[PDB]
């Protein structure tokens, strides 16, 4: 019981863990490809304007 | 205004999603999902004792 | 709303840990309701077989039975959570006075007041609880063992060692087990129950 | 026409909202439910298994319903939706009074 | 609305699963259908007597 | 008939419990599959409105 | 089930999240007027006071 | 929760199994009800006697 | 009762030390799955910062 | 001592003082951000007035 105790603090619901990861990971590659966005932009000005 | 865009929010989300996937490996890979630290102090010690 | 989620969060994290604190106890009052099935065996043993036994033998079973309660003390005064004695007889023992109760809170619910409230009193010395500890009889025969001598002079003829009150305090002792692992896995039910609630609400 | 366009925008908004206030009272009653199948299996062993069950035995039962009890009524106060107990049973009691519902 | 996504509903059939399949384990290995909660105290305690 | 008393308070339909472990195996492996399958779509998702 | 130390453990993170809610509110500045300063315009049914 | 699972009530069955299949054993190798050590300590001196 | 009391010393829970077993070589795997995963992390980077 | 028993530290009134903290954030951010909108049809008109 005690060691199942343990098990509840230290409880990870891997499953939980695991999707919330996946998730961590698309949402770094989604941001990271808007600030490439970010960075295209103000070329496309500098096109524009010149 | 080219030098100042940046999309500075998405860099700080950037940020922040890149401790939260490393946050998930750190307990996925210890099987912990207590924290080495002391967030959570009181549950720490509990298991501690 | 991401308010009540986190404090769903942390209520399903209370709850199992009520659940550990449940279970540890269970277990301790599982092997506690065990040693007492050993103390009846030792109770009808302790009619003497009548009058065959003789006081030596009476004696032998005495020692092991004042060694199952030295037991069943080390059950109620080592179960401990986060050390707080689980099995402290005295923990919350309701006494008609709130100001003495230690009353065994769970805030489980997000939001204020959403408390469960338990009761331990079991131990050792908590037997024939009449109403509390009567004396050498209802409880002590549990701590003391009152099947020494005394019994070969009245095995029938008193109460008070006739083999009844004996086998009473055993019997209700056993009873207050029952009951306390009744509220026990009432508790535990409700955790289940709740669980399932923040499970589902909370997604 | 955009004035409509932008009131449907928030139309979809407050039916989504709607579904999600639903759906937090119906898993709420479905836990309900769930309990109230507990309760009858308690209500058939509180047949007393005819005579067999002694006084105290239905105390034991009790006790668990008397648990369960407070578990629903936890159910009925704990589920809000933005402070809102969903699961007020006096919240829109009809009473055939329009002044309180 | 990616984040968001993790199908929680079977997240928590499986909580529920891995408890049944425990229980399922723990009579089985136990012999044991009574339980050591007092889920049915009434059926535990006679048993007891 | 005492321990027969006793033995239907703990009897254990073997067969049923060994039957229903089975099911909830079967139950906890399909479900995780489906997490699995809720982590996969929206990294469909990711690529296709990238 | 918590003991007094760990409400004491809680309450040093708490206390240190005081620190940084007070850091918010006493760092953030524009043009060195404290934004979140909260005395900055407590109405106070006094106009002198705003 | 991998590395917490064991089925540890299943474990402590084993653990009792065992020793209850010992007991037996030894009862019916020695063709002895009675133990050799003191539980029933009063039936045992009485033998003794 | 002398090699039972050895046999205490040297006892192995020979279940215990399977199911132990079994889960440590889960638990490295795992471990090296996400090191893998922490490999693949800043290739994502090189591409989407490219 | 008390983690019910008198509202002052019973749970209760801590959880409403943080309850109506972040709704008085809520309502700072609320008049905040109308300002915020005031603005961005402001800078509308100033535009198109000023063009």
């Amino acid at each position: 019981n005690l060691t199942a105790a343990e098990s509840r603090i230290r409880d990870v619901d891997m499953a939980k863990e695991m999707s919330e990861f996946t998730k961590n990971n698309i949402l770094s590659q989604a941001s990271q490809a808007m600030l490439a966005q970010a960075n295209q932009q103000p070329q496309n000005v500098l096109q524009l304007l010149r | 205004i080219n030098h100042n865009i940046a999309a500075l929010n998405t860099l700080n989300r950037l940020s922040s999603n890149n401790s939260a996937s490393q946050k998930n490996m750190e307990k996925l890979s210890s099987g912990l999902r207590i924290n080495r630290a002391g967030d959570d102090a009181a549950g720490l010690a509990i298991s501690e004792k | 709303m991401r308010g009540q989620i986190r404090g769903l969060e942390m209520a399903s994290k209370n709850s199992q840990d009520g659940i550990s604190l449940i279970q540890t106890a269970e277990g301790a009052l599982t092997e506690t309701h065990a040693i007492l099935q050993r103390v009846r065996e030792l109770v009808v043993q302790a009619g003497n077989t009548g009058t065959q036994d003789k006081a030596t033998d009476l004696q032998s079973i005495q020692d092991g039975i004042s060694a199952l309660t030295d037991e069943i003390d080390g059950i109620s005064n080592r179960t401990e959570f986060n050390g707080k004695k689980l099995l402290d007889g005295t923990y919350k023992v309701d006494t008609a006075t709130p100001a003495n109760q230690k009353n065994l809170v769970f805030q489980i619910g997000a939001n204020a007041t959403q408390q469960i409230s338990v009761n331990i009193e079991d131990m050792g010395a908590d037997a024939l609880g009449i109403k509390e500890a009567d004396g050498s009889i209802a409880a002590l025969h549990s701590v003391n063992d009152l099947d020494v001598t005394k019994f070969a002079d009245n095995a029938a003829d008193c109460a008070d060692i006739g083999f009844d009150a004996q086998l009473k305090v055993v019997d209700e002792a056993i009873n207050q087990v029952s009951s306390q692992r009744a509220k026990l896995g009432a508790v535990q039910n409700r955790l289940e129950h709740t669980i399932n609630n923040l499970s589902a609400s909370g997604e």
